[PDB]
């Protein structure tokens, strides 16, 4: 399990959170290409959808 | 229904047994009534095997409300006869009595009728095995139809 | 019919039992009627399993009306004999009695006759499965473009 | 539940036997309490064969506590009826009595219901033998070279 | 558990038979108690056939220590009931008695549960005969010239 560690310490009692957004601002977004996926599949031709229709 | 509490069930059972009723001149003591209610609770807990037995809607009394007697049993209209007949059969040995053949037969019939609907509901067919295919009939429709059945 | 209320049903059952009739100079004790009415209501609720049991047209009294006795039972003319014979059989253990063999046989016969028509009605054949073809000879199915039965 | 202690179990058993209850005018005697408590402990220890027998959650009193009477049995609500009916059956010969047929039947039914869930849990299928192929349909095992099942 | 000695076992057997208990007004004599203790010892020696019978953990007292009664039997908590029920059955003859049906049934059930675990342990399968080959599937055994099972 320790092979998956991503932070140096854990949350220890009276620790303060800091909000990194403090003003309204439009977001610029960066990613690795495979980080966001769109799972896609056409709706069944026998579902509640399209079980009556051409 | 005139029977709406555990004590009403107990009194009906005693009337069935012939020990005590409304027209009687000698009655049974409240300690014995509490003992009969305790036996009713034991029988109900034995029937409703923590949800895996006979479902009736019976509500088990808690210790916070002092008298277990006085609480609505919560049974449906069709369960009262079976419940108090079986209770009379169970509490007959208390008063050096043995329940009669009619009472025993009615208790058997009532318990069977109690479990009939639950048996119908629980009679379910298992899903397809994990190694069965879905068939080529379920392939041209729903173009992304699965090739094999999930299971579990 | 001259038996038009739960009171008449109870009195007929008591007379069959020989408890309170005119052939013997015994009048109906007032407490012998309330208990018999309770037993009749319990038996009818047990039979008519919330619509899934024996349909008899019996009208169940509500808590608003004070006297349960005195209401029209609502049974059809062909059910009265079965009803009061079974009531006598059920209420016999109260008086340390036992309904005679003729009364028991009449009760069985009456219950069978009560359920006969309901059984005839419920003997219904299931529709065709969803995987049958309709055949090429089904003109209506061919017209409506139904190569297979719908099932359900 | 009202029955929460070994003393309550013994009182219920004696009441069912009719030896001492408020149905009669007899009161439970301390020597009749202690012997039945010892009998109950022996019977529960026989049932619970160090975990290989009937599981009930019964709490076995240790020698450090002087009075075994009064401690909570720890049984679930669904085991109390079976336990005290079988206790009544077991301690009936002490007073040269014989438990009634209803008590015997209830004891049998309660013991079967006690073991039902444990039987369902213990009805487990053995793993695959050590000499089966894993099959080439399992691509993962085929590539890993897990060609045979472990066993045991 | 309170039945810690052979004397305790004998007293439990007498209480089961109804001959002597703690609530009685007449008791059996110590000579009779010693005779019953000797019958218990004989029964356990007959059961435990010098290691090839029923293993329970019973301890056979020596004549060097004078009183056999008063020595702890050493049985487990689950064997006391069976042992003293069988003792009551064995020693009922002496007082022109006959053990009741419940006592006999409990004795049979207790003996069966006593031997169950020993039977499970003893249900062993003999090794492969001396004339089986090990087979060529065992490559490791083949490379060591282990071509036939040893046997015995």
């Amino acid at each position: 399990q320790r092979a998956y560690a991503n932070v140096n310490t854990s949350l220890a009692d009276a620790m303060a959170v800091n909000i990194l957004n403090v003003k309204d601002a439009r977001t610029n977004v960066f990613w690795a290409d495979d980080a966001i996926r769109i799972v896609s599949q056409p709706i069944p031709a026998n579902h509640e959808l399209f079980a009556g229709m051409k | 229904m005139q029977i709406k509490t555990k004590g009403d069930l107990v009194r009906a059972a005693l009337r069935k047994l012939g020990v005590a009723s409304d027209a009687t001149l000698t009655d049974v003591e409240p300690q014995s009534m509490q003992d009969a209610v305790d036996d009713l609770e034991a029988m109900m807990a034995e029937w409703y095997q923590d949800g895996k037995g006979i479902i009736t809607g019976y509500v088990f009394s808690d210790d916070e409300n002092p008298p277990a007697e006085g609480d609505d049993h919560g049974l449906r209209s069709s369960a009262v006869s079976a419940v108090f007949h079986n209770l009379a059969c169970r509490i007959a040995p208390d008063y050096a009595l043995e329940a009669t053949a009619k009472i025993i037969a009615t208790a058997k019939y009532g318990k069977e009728l109690l479990y009939k609907q639950t048996a119908i509901s629980r009679a379910k067919r298992a899903p397809y095995p994990s190694r069965m295919p879905t068939g080529s009939g379920n392939s041209f429709a729903n173009l992304n139809e699965w090739h094999y059945f999930p299971g579990e």
